[PDB]
């Protein structure tokens, strides 16, 4: 499902609040740890709603527990991933994914 | 429609805006033109600084204008399936032949000096070998008839103008050295395209002017398109002109080369393809003084329409005496067997009536003077 | 492994460029999809960073320049250099704002041209559009080809200019040095990449006016400089070097030859509101001077009276000065304009320091300056240079070729018309790729934004300039070319492409005629398109023929021979897809001739008046085509028209004999309702054909000799006894409930009105008791139809309602002329 | 049998004849016109002549009689034949005009007057130009034959063409002759396959065919690329593309060198690796350039994706899969995934190779338009694995 582990800590008093825009910095690899997307190679964080249900609902819910300021190491199953269909090009089909989520702000 | 037609201050700002444009690019930047074209062939062809190298001397390095010339060449004898239209040979073409050509008490000295000047500016084109591409043109073209094998044979009538013997001499070698029947099999297709006066379109653009259809824009009346019968002509005199100006000179083994193609596996007699065309220019001919015969006088766009035609046969007779001139006897024997007789006779005949139909009313004797000089 | 490493390795060299080429291909053509894939592989920061880095091997900067241009900008730049040739501006007071030369103490001819590329250029271009690229993005859950294409990858463009800029500068500032190691390896190397990018960002226009100013200096500095660097031509560089940097010299030239444009519209503005003021004016004096001169008054009501266009034109007939006199508007006014005739030639140059000072003299003296040092061994790079020189020296030619594609739009449209430029540019987009399904959806779903845009009803003269119909026409032929006989692939596609084109035909008489050039070709493949459901290219050209007698005129009586033999092909055998639908097989074809049939028929009539010469002409085909004859009435072995009918009306009858028998589009049609419609077509054609109660009663012989051809072919007996034809009529059953045949098996009102037509056509009225025996067969069993009809639930009765309108159209007629 | 016939054949080869003397001294002579001449068609080689069941038909040379064979040529319908004319030695005086005299054709046995067997009913509905030729006592009015000018190069290739269909027929018939029965431990009992000659066969083609350097100026390149396409041309309508694409199957049948043998022995077998590479060399260079020799290999390109596995000409079948890409584009339409996904997977077993990944670029994009499906499929099945 999904696998959630901090490598930094973060402030824990302050966390995601369903329904509020969340800007944030991440990097892409597969399993295997080859690089695929880089939030921080776009130079501009990333930015997402919560509850939109714009980022995979798997990924989202993991950015959840992750309080701010807090360096994650996140793994999503293929069922939480982009699945059996997996993504034509970027992501093989139903594999699953690794990602590291700073979130840097909540706006 | 015309309460309702809406003065120019009612008119809409946008859409006046956009009629003033075009009215202001037919009045007066159409109208106006000056010719740039000398002197950018001047500076193509010019040559400067290279003869401190010394060694492309003996390479003979290319002049501009010689460049451009060689790559056009290079575009057309490079195969493909179809003419492609290219407006930059367009342009060009077009600039080339005005800028060569370049044109009452004269003395010989200055009609020599006016020949001699059209001598030069053929001259610094033959250089380069345009009409030898002009016949690689034609040999690509494969008797296609479009804008660009129109200005192409306008810029070889540029260049032929007067009959120079030298371009004469070099297209003969090429069609020589090439001996190949494409180019002439291009002819006989372009002179088969060539267009004859039609009844069925004559009475067509009849009921086009009798209807005088209005316009649904206000109103107007006797719109007039342009004219159906005889839109090739223009370039059937070009063709015309060019095959005068090839035999020019009374070059006997040109019209020789004219009359069969020895070095060609196939040989064509473009002599007897054009006793052909005029065979069908008089039937069109006799067909027009039928219906103007029934009728008790020519109306004007039919006098316009017989004096356009008649000028394309004046041309037409023009060539052929010139073949026949010199004389080349092998050209006497084919037009003795051809039935260009039968055509003499026939538009005999044609003359003697349009004259005794012209004779009675005063404004046709303009018509009747360009009969004169036709015959 | 170190990329700068590999330079040393040629098979891996040679692999990674080959790599890199792949990836450009797979990406051709605005495959955005698969370029958003390739962001997942290649980082826009390393592209980046490649850009930056001098030390890499220059097959490999190369192969990354190039997937940067393309996998990010190609879409944009194929897109803005197709719109690039149309001409548009706004009447904004911006606009107005503009002039053709920089304000200033100097003359204005006399002042220096302004600096190109530089100022204000309100040509509407749609602002470019691009996509983040973001991966943690949910898979779409709705199905592929249904969601709209992707946008390219987005790139801080901003950020782009500034390095491309930046390494710029470096290639001018070493080609100073002459450093005996170029960047990448080579001189071209070094260069070529750099002027990609300044090509496609200044096209894209992003490259902002003070960058443009900068990129002005750096290729001849002491040309642009505005009241040491060596000019790039100073420096000399290899021929594809030469090549795109002529390139760049075009872009320039064409920008402003742009700027010129837009001043002459701005200047346009200014004189047309002087034109409406004064001439305001003038006709306020004619309201009040009218009372004291005639003979100018009549005149100048003629000048009024001539319609608005030829009323610009005579008042603009001032140019030659025989009759600038004549001409109402005051001497002041033709002076300022004439002002500004002479600074356009200025501009132009047409009216008459080493360095030039003017960039047309300076790119030719650069042209020739290169044909002089040697001859160019690339055509491409010969034929650019020659292009750039001929037009440098024929600025007024580029404003003759580019005023037809100019036009002017009111400001208030200016949105609707920037979105229709979006759909145009959607249009132009997929001529390109190669049809599939997502294309599909995609420009059917354009081409009704483009029906919905008011603005595409509003100025028909600026479509017809902008060519979205021509685009149109090629997409479907190239949808047409490709094995249309076996199968007809996307009759969406060819049934959109006619709406559209159909619609164009609606519009404007003018478009008619555009669309009438290509009618024979459109034609031809026609052929076998109007076997397609519904409407058709044969639909089309149905619709362009019709409305105009001259374009009936221009008919061209090849065409009538081609679409003929297609006719008499329909009658060699039925269609093959009729069996493909389990539909019996019949010896001809019915509905394809129909619609063939019905296109000469709008071609016969325009405004219900026969073109006797065409008329003349389908007589000759037929005559030449006992099939055009068809089965019925064959004359030798000749099925009878009227034992025919009945047939037909047997078949329709007889259940499966029109039906497979194993309707989800219902369009199958009972054969004998097919044949017979065929038949009345054909009738429909022979009755309009038929010479003129004028021309008759003179009575030309050729034309009463076909029209006794006509009662020949068809007996009056005969026709009698097809009028005889009982028609059945819905009727109350079952308690009560109206019983309906469906019409594509009902014997139809709309086919004895065909037989009727060609009656009053060709026989007309001779007898009165002819005529009461007429009405008794025929007629009369149809007035007491008509009787009956009168009931309130048949009323309501859409076929009831038909027959009211046929008799009506027909018996009505029929019984003002046979009063007497 | 032989028909009237027009159309593009009238450039083809098989519209060329040949015809010669019966005397063999002063073969070359003027033609003269009664001459009796012996008609063989080039492209065959086999005469024609009379046959009693068959009227006339091409037959072959050991077949023809030389008198049934024997036909004259004649400027006059009407015939009087009275007195023979006399044999002269040297060239003789000429008779008749090259593409410019009209002549009639006549059997000397017979007298019957060939023409055409005229418009046969419902022909008309198959659209048949061609019309048999009949032997007629009165004839026709068309039996006047006039005649054209061959071109040497054009009659050298057929010349060629009919001496390498020839060997390739008796080649693959030894061939089939040994592919039925396994050799094993014995002798391979069959005659002796002409293998040197094969082997001189293709490289005389290759070096006729092969393309000109480019160095050569514009205008004789394009000259000598024209007579390229000519000689393909010819090369497909004599059906020496399908022919040696038999050839291909029939030596395919065998995997290896050893193994063929094992029907054939080792003296066959040591060539056998460079005949089926140059085999498809000869493929390469006679397809290259040409849209019709590519339309061909549209109607199965499974059959090539299918020997672009095999291994020991993988570097010609690649060369052919590359010139059939990169000229046609109906190819690259009817490509399908099952192939994209055999060429990766020749890219995975061979190695990186800059051919194959050029390959695959043209398998993107064609002749200015680029197949949406192709470029998806390969991203879809090469890219994400990056491998």
């Amino acid at each position: 499902g999904v696998q959630v582990e901090t490598i930094s800590p973060g402030d824990g008093r302050t966390f995601p609040k369903r329904g509020q825009t969340c800007v944030v910095h991440y990097t892409g690899m597969l399993e295997d740890g080859k690089k695929f997307d880089s939030s921080r190679d776009r130079n501009k964080p990333f930015k997402f709603m919560l509850g939109k249900q714009e980022v995979i609902r798997g990924w989202e819910e993991g950015v959840a527990q992750m309080s701010v300021g807090q360096r994650a190491k996140l793994t999503i199953s293929p069922d939480y991933a982009y699945g059996a269909t997996g993504h034509p090009g970027i992501i093989p089909p139903h594999a699953t994914l690794v990602f590291d989520v700073e979130l840097l702000k909540l706006e | 429609a015309c309460f309702r037609m809406t003065p120019l201050y009612n008119l809409p700002t946008h859409r006046a805006c956009n009629m003033f444009l075009e009215s202001y690019k037919a009045a007066w930047i159409l109208t106006e033109d000056h010719s740039f074209e000398d002197r950018m062939i001047d500076d193509l062809s010019k040559a400067g600084e290279q003869e401190e190298e010394e060694e492309e001397v003996e390479e003979k390095k290319p002049d501009p204008l010689h460049q451009l010339v060689l790559h056009f060449s290079r575009t057309a004898l490079t195969e493909k399936s179809k003419l492609d239209e290219d407006y930059l040979y367009m342009a060009y073409a077009d600039i080339m032949a005005k800028s060569c050509h370049l044109e009452v008490e004269v003395s010989f000295e200055e009609k020599e000096m006016e020949k001699q000047r059209l001598l030069y500016q053929q001259s610094r084109l033959h250089t380069r070998g345009a009409a030898e591409m002009v016949l690689q043109m034609i040999s690509a073209c494969k008797g296609e008839t479009g804008a660009m094998v129109s200005s192409t044979l306008k810029l070889g009538i540029s260049i032929l103008n007067g009959g120079n013997a030298e371009v004469q001499q070099k297209m003969l070698d090429y069609l020589k050295d090439k001996k190949e029947v494409g180019f002439f099999q291009s002819i006989q297709a372009l002179m088969q395209t060539c267009s004859v006066l039609d009844l069925n379109a004559f009475e067509r653009q009849n009921k086009a002017e009798g209807l005088g259809m209005v316009n649904e824009d206000g109103t107007v009346i006797n719109r007039q398109n342009g004219e159906k019968v005889m839109a090739d002509d223009e370039f059937t005199q070009d063709l015309f002109r060019f095959l005068q100006l090839l035999c020019e000179g009374h070059n006997n083994d040109f019209q020789n080369y004219l009359r069969t193609q020895t070095g060609n596996t196939t040989t064509i007699n473009i002599i007897i393809c054009t006793v052909d065309y005029l065979l069908r220019l008089q039937e069109s001919i006799s067909d027009f003084y039928w219906y103007y015969s029934g009728k008790d006088v020519i109306e004007e766009q039919g006098k316009r329409n017989f004096s356009k035609a008649m000028s394309v046969a004046k041309q037409v007779f023009n060539s052929l005496t010139e073949y026949i001139q010199g004389p080349c006897t092998g050209n006497q024997q084919s037009l003795a067997h051809s039935r260009l007789w039968d055509a003499v006779v026939g538009f005999l005949h044609v003359f003697a009536h349009m004259m005794m139909k012209l004779a009675q009313d005063s404004s046709q004797i303009e018509l009747l003077k360009e009969l004169l000089d036709l015959q | 492994m170190d990329i700068l490493e590999l330079s040393e390795r040629l098979d891996l060299q040679r692999f990674h460029s080959h790599t890199l080429r792949l990836y450009r291909a797979v990406c051709a053509l605005g495959n955005n999809r698969v370029a958003h894939a390739l962001c997942s592989h290649v980082d826009q920061a390393q592209l980046l960073h490649a850009l930056e880095d001098a030390h890499l091997p220059g097959p490999l900067r190369a192969g990354y320049y190039d997937l940067l241009i393309s996998i990010h900008l190609e879409s944009a730049c194929r897109s803005r250099r197709s719109m690039l040739s149309e001409y548009i501006v706004p009447l904004t007071p911006e606009t107005r704002a503009i002039t053709l030369f920089p304000p200033g103490r100097k003359g204005g001819n006399a002042r220096r041209h302004g600096l190109p590329g530089v100022g204000v250029t309100t040509s509407l271009r749609p602002p470019h559009h691009f996509s983040p690229p973001c991966f943690v993005a949910a898979l779409p859950a709705a199905g592929v080809a249904e969601a709209p294409a992707r946008l390219s990858p987005a790139i801080p463009l901003e950020a782009l200019r500034d390095k491309a800029l930046r390494m710029l500068g470096e290639a001018v500032r070493d080609g100073g040095q002459h450093a005996r190691d170029p960047v990448g390896g080579s001189v071209e190397f070094q260069f070529v990449p750099v002027l990609k990018l300044v090509s496609t960002l200044l096209v894209m226009g992003i490259f902002g006016d003070e960058d443009v100013k900068q990129i002005l200096k750096m290729i001849e500095p002491e040309v642009f400089t505005e009241e040491l660097e060596e000019g790039l031509l100073q420096m000399k560089l290899p021929e594809s070097v030469k090549l795109q940097m002529c390139n760049l010299l075009e872009y320039f030239c064409d920008q402003e030859l742009q700027h010129r444009v837009e001043s002459l519209a701005a200047f346009a503005e200014r004189y047309v509101d002087k034109l409406q003021a004064n001439q305001r004016s003038r006709y306020a004096l004619l309201m009040r001077a009218f009372t004291m001169s005639a003979a100018e008054t009549a005149r100048r009501t003629r000048e009024f009276r001539s319609p608005p266009q030829e009323q610009i034109n005579m008042l603009l007939h001032f140019k030659d000065e025989a009759d600038e006199e004549d001409c109402p508007l005051p001497e002041d006014i033709r002076q300022d304009l004439q002002d500004f005739h002479q600074d356009l030639l200025a501009h132009c140059g047409i009216q008459l320091e080493k360095k030039p000072q003017s960039l047309q003299e300076l790119v030719s003296h650069m042209v020739v300056r290169w044909a002089q040092e040697d001859y160019v061994q690339s055509p491409e790079l010969v034929r650019a240079m020659f292009s750039l020189l001929h037009r440098q020296y024929d600025g007024l030619g580029e404003l003759l070729r580019a005023l037809p594609r100019a036009y002017t739009i009111s400001p208030s449209s200016v949105e609707d018309t920037m979105s229709l430029l979006e759909c145009l540019g959607q249009i132009r987009s997929l001529l390109i790729v190669q049809m599939g399904p997502q294309e599909e959806n995609l420009m059917i779903q354009s081409i009704g934004n483009i029906m919905n845009n008011k603005v595409f009803y509003q100025h028909p003269n600026l479509m017809r300039a902008l060519g979205m119909h021509e685009t149109v026409m090629e997409v479907m032929v190239n949808v047409l070319g490709g094995g249309e006989t076996k199968e007809i692939r996307f009759p969406k596609m060819v049934t959109s492409c006619c709406r559209f084109l159909c619609y164009f035909c609606r519009i404007s008489r003018q478009n008619q005629r555009s669309m009438f050039d290509h009618l024979s070709y459109l034609l031809e493949n026609s052929g076998i398109g109007l076997g397609m459901q519904g409407s058709t290219p044969l639909d089309v050209a149905a619709a362009s023929v019709i409305d105009n007698n001259e374009l009936a005129l221009a008919l061209q009586e090849q065409d009538l021979e081609k679409v003929v033999s297609y006719l008499a092909g329909c009658g060699l055998q039925s269609c093959p897809m009729l069996l493909a639908k389990g539909y019996p097989d019949i010896g001809w074809n019915p509905c394809g001739g129909e619609r063939y049939l019905d296109f000469l028929r709008f071609a016969v009539f325009v405004n219900g008046e026969s073109v006797e010469e065409n008329a003349n002409v389908v007589v000759r085909l037929l005559i030449r085509k006992p099939e055009c004859f068809g089965p019925a009435l064959r004359g030798e072995g000749g099925s009878g028209l009227l034992a025919a009918i009945e047939e037909a009306i047997r078949i329709s009858e007889d259940p499966a004999r029109d039906g497979p028998g194993v309707p989800p589009e219902e369009n199958r049609v009972h054969l004998g309702h097919a044949i017979m419609s065929f038949y009345a077509a054909l009738i429909d054609l022979l009755g309009r054909c038929a010479p003129e109660m004028h021309l008759i009663q003179a009575g030309k012989g050729e034309a009463l000799r076909i029209r006794a051809i006509l009662r020949s072919l068809v007996p009056l007996d005969d026709l009698v006894g097809i009028i005889s034809l009982p028609l059945q009529i819905p009727t109350l059953g079952k308690d009560g409930a109206l019983v309906q045949p469906k019409m594509s098996a009902s014997f139809v009102p709309d086919h004895k009105a065909s037989m009727v037509l060609f009656l009053d056509r060709v026989y007309g009225i001779e007898n009165q008791d002819f005529l009461l025996h007429v009405l008794d067969v025929g007629f009369l069993p149809d007035m007491r139809a008509a009787a009956s009809l009168d009931t309130a639930t048949f009323s309501t009765t859409e076929m009831a309602l038909a027959l009211n309108r046929y008799l009506c159209l027909a018996v009505l007629p029929l019984i003002t002329k046979c009063a007497p | 049998l032989v028909y009237y016939e027009g159309g593009a054949v009238c450039t083809h080869a098989r519209s060329l004849w040949r015809l010669e003397p019966l005397r063999i001294s002063w073969s070359g002579s003027h033609l003269r016109w009664g001459q009796p001449l012996r008609i063989r068609h080039v492209t065959t080689g086999r005469y024609l002549a009379l046959t009693e069941d068959q009227g006339l038909v091409v037959v072959d040379a050991c077949k023809a009689h030389t008198k049934a064979t024997s036909f004259c040529f004649r400027v006059s319908k009407e015939k009087l034949d009275t007195a023979p004319k006399r044999d002269v030695e040297g060239m003789g005086p000429p008779e008749i005009k090259y593409g410019e005299s009209l002549c009639f054709v006549q059997h000397v046995a017979s007298g019957l007057w060939l023409t055409y067997a005229a418009p046969d009913p419902k022909a008309l509905r198959l659209g048949v130009l061609k019309k048999k030729a009949i032997l007629h006592q009165e004839g026709h009015m068309d039996d006047a034959l006039f005649l054209t000018r061959c071109q040497q190069e054009e009659s050298q290739a057929a010349r060629m063409i009919h001496s390498t269909a020839g060997l390739y027929n008796q080649f693959i018939k030894g061939l089939d002759s040994f592919s039925g029965k396994p050799r094993g431990s014995g002798p391979p009992a069959g005659p002796a396959l002409p293998i040197e000659a094969v082997i001189l066969s293709l490289q005389d083609l290759i070096g006729y065919f092969e393309p000109p350097s480019e160095e050569l100026q514009h205008e004789e390149k394009q000259s000598k690329l024209r007579s390229l396409r000519n000689r393909q041309s010819l090369f497909q309508e004599e059906g020496m593309l399908s022919l040696v694409l038999n050839c291909i199957d029939r030596l395919n049948v065998y995997t290896t060198a050893a193994h063929f043998a094992e029907y054939a022995g080792e003296e066959a077998a040591e060539s056998w690796k460079e005949i089926v590479n140059l085999l498809y060399e000869l493929l390469a260079s006679l397809i290259r350039g040409n849209r019709a020799n590519c339309a061909l290999f549209s109607t199965n390109l499974d059959w090539v994706v299918s020997k672009l596995d095999r291994l020991e000409a993988s570097s010609g079948i690649l060369e052919v899969l590359y010139c059939v890409l990169i000229e046609s584009p109906e190819v690259l339409n009817i490509i399908q995934e099952n192939h994209i996904k055999s060429i990766i997977s020749l890219l995975d077993k061979h190695g990186r190779n800059h051919k194959v990944l050029d390959v695959l670029c043209s398998l993107c994009v064609c002749n200015g338009v680029a197949v949406r499906s192709n470029q998806d499929l390969i991203t879809e099945n090469l890219l994400p694995g990056r491998e």
